[PDB]
């Protein structure tokens, strides 16, 4: 039904078991095998005979320029009706992008390419557009990330989109465009007739100067559920330029990325408005920025406007420090609409747990999730935590993984998941250290309450 | 099974390359050493040394780790290792890693007799 080898180097003589199956299977994950050449050789005429197939994902798997073009070949037949096809990481060059334009001429049910981390080039993009534009060719989400797509490859793509209004989503990231590159598509985005749902920019240079061009797309685009922005210096001016489209009454954003983006406590009270405003805008994160316990402080007051429905926080290695729990905790106890928030990599200290564990543990709390890795906590901070582990009945998840935690800390934990009361499901300690004596306990009390895992 | 000593071999040890290929390493090593199986392993570090030549930090420079216990031994060889730290964009499922290489000399653990290693405590 579903083949799926993954991580395993694959044995000649399983791959020829699996062959005459390669024309059975509906869906085929051969990621990470000891595929080359040689295999893709099988692949292709397996492919070309199964009529069937639905997604072929080839990943990480070195095919080479040789070897893909043979794979390809065999979706290239009548028979082949795929609808999903990857090829992540399969050292695919700006040379075996020669097929793309024959292939997805006859491919018109292919919905989702994946082609990142492939070194396209500009001219992998060039000959991957030419099919993206015939009448024969529908897709709607593609992923072209980790491609050395410099700013050339924006006018073939700007012109693709002002074509097209099949696609749903597209992903870039890790590219370096620039500026003038995103404008080019920035402006091709405007003038397209597609809807889309996600938009993902990562690590493409931007800056303030293209929040402007942004403003409209998002403004406009009623179908746009995820915008990721994140590792682009906007700072807290392209924040600001970037709002008035967030406000537009059509705009339903739903997940708005934007760590490390040059945020500061300005650049909040910018989004604050907006917390305060859409009832649409439910995770965000901002990790990396240094918002301070000003930025922290900030927010909480539009997380107590009730008319404020945010569900998941990310403020991760936001320059925070104890000073901002006071706050971080009030707001804790009267806000019913958060869920989850991940505080980790920020100098709370021990201190700061405290009060968060006081707030939690008051009655009717709702935070299911609070992720305090890396907060400087030790063993004298798991008794806190210990305390409100038992008073508090909201928390299903409790990350505290890199902290300085010990054997006395851990102990303190178990003392209260060993309880009858305790309705805590996962308790998160990577990379923390105890003895024998305590994984024994550990694997004991893992024994006593199995609905409860403790993952390391 | 896992005895805390392979789940350190397993977690932690790469004796094949000598140093990090791409910038494109961790995000594959993670995951096939189930570290993004539940949720996502927030950081992680590999040795590119030989198995014998890090069993041997046991009976080196004993030093106290980072919370404070004793039995910490850290080598004194510059050894080659590697950083897996996520990235802004690892909402898990979905998981992803900044590779960086590095020579550094490593703290471990060590428990027992056999006095081998069983957790990875920090670079320097």
């Amino acid at each position: 039904m579903n083949l799926d080898i993954h991580c395993e180097q694959l044995s000649d003589a399983r791959w020829t078991e699996l062959l005459p199956l390669l024309q059975q299977y509906e869906v085929v994950r051969l990621d990470d095998c000891g595929l080359t050449e040689e295999h893709c050789k099988d692949i292709g005429s397996a492919l070309r005979a199964n009529p069937s197939l639905t997604e072929l994902c080839l990943r990480t798997n070195e095919l080479g320029d040789a070897g893909v073009h043979l794979v390809l070949q065999g979706l290239q037949s009548p028979t082949c009706k795929i609808q999903k096809l990857s090829l992540q990481n399969c050292s695919l060059t700006e040379a075996g992008c020669g097929v793309l334009p024959s292939t997805l001429r006859s491919l018109p049910t292919l919905r989702e390419l994946h082609l990142s981390d492939n070194p396209l080039g500009d001219a992998g993009l060039r000959l991957l557009c030419e099919g993206l534009l015939d009448p024969q060719c529908h897709l709607e989400k593609l992923q072209l990330e980790y491609c050395r797509l410099t700013a050339a490859s924006c006018e073939p793509l700007a012109s693709v989109l002002r074509a097209t209004r099949a696609l749903k989503e597209l992903t870039v990231s890790n590219n370096d465009i620039g500026e003038a590159g995103a404008r080019v598509l920035g402006q091709g985005l405007a003038d397209s007739a597609c809807q889309l749902e996600t938009l993902r920019l990562e690590n493409c240079g931007l800056t303030p100067a293209n929040c402007k061009d942004l403003c409209g797309i998002v403004a406009s685009q009623a179908s746009l559920r995820e915008l990721d922005l994140g590792s682009n210096g906007l700072g807290d001016a392209g924040i600001a330029e970037l709002c008035p489209g967030l406000l537009s009454p059509a705009s339903r954003l739903k997940t708005l990325w934007l760590w490390e983006c040059d945020i500061t406590a300005s650049g909040c009270r910018d989004l604050c408005r907006v917390l305060q405003a859409k009832e649409t805008l439910k995770e965000l994160s901002l990790a990396g920025n240094k918002l301070g316990d000003e930025g922290a402080r900030l927010l909480c007051e539009s997380l107590l406007q009730p008319g404020c429905q945010l569900e998941s926080l990310w403020v991760k290695s936001c320059s925070l420090t104890a000073a901002c729990c006071q706050h971080v905790s009030l707001m804790l106890t009267q806000n019913k609409h958060l869920l989850e928030l991940q505080l980790s990599s920020n100098k709370l200290g021990d201190s700061g747990i405290q009060e968060l564990c006081q707030a939690l543990s008051q009655p009717g709390t709702t935070l299911r999730v609070l992720c305090l890795g890396d907060c400087e906590v030790t063993n004298s901070g798991c008794s806190s935590l210990a305390s409100l582990l038992l008073a508090n009945r909201s928390l299903r998840e409790l990350d505290l993984s890199n902290n300085c935690v010990g054997d006395p800390g851990v102990l303190q934990l178990l003392g209260s998941l060993e309880q009858p009361g305790c309705a805590l499901e996962q308790l998160v300690l990577y990379d923390t250290y105890w003895t024998e004596e305590v994984e024994d306990r550990l694997q004991a009390l893992e024994g006593s309450k199995p609905g409860l895992r403790v993952i390391s | 099974k896992e005895t805390a000593a392979a789940k350190f071999e397993r977690q932690h040890m790469d004796s094949s390359t000598s140093a990090a290929s791409s910038s494109n390493y961790c995000n594959q090593m993670m995951k096939s050493r189930n570290l993004t199986k539940d949720r996502c392993k927030p950081v992680n570090t590999f040795v590119h040394e030989s198995l014998a030549d890090v069993q041997a930090v046991c009976s080196q420079k004993n030093v106290a780790c980072k919370n404070g216990q004793t039995n910490c031994y850290q080598s004194y060889s510059t050894m080659s290792i590697t950083d897996c730290r996520e990235t802004g964009s690892s909402k898990y499922p979905n998981c992803a890693y900044k590779t960086t290489q590095a020579n550094k000399h490593i703290i471990v653990a060590c428990e027992g007799n056999p006095y081998v290693p069983v957790h990875f405590d920090a670079s320097v």
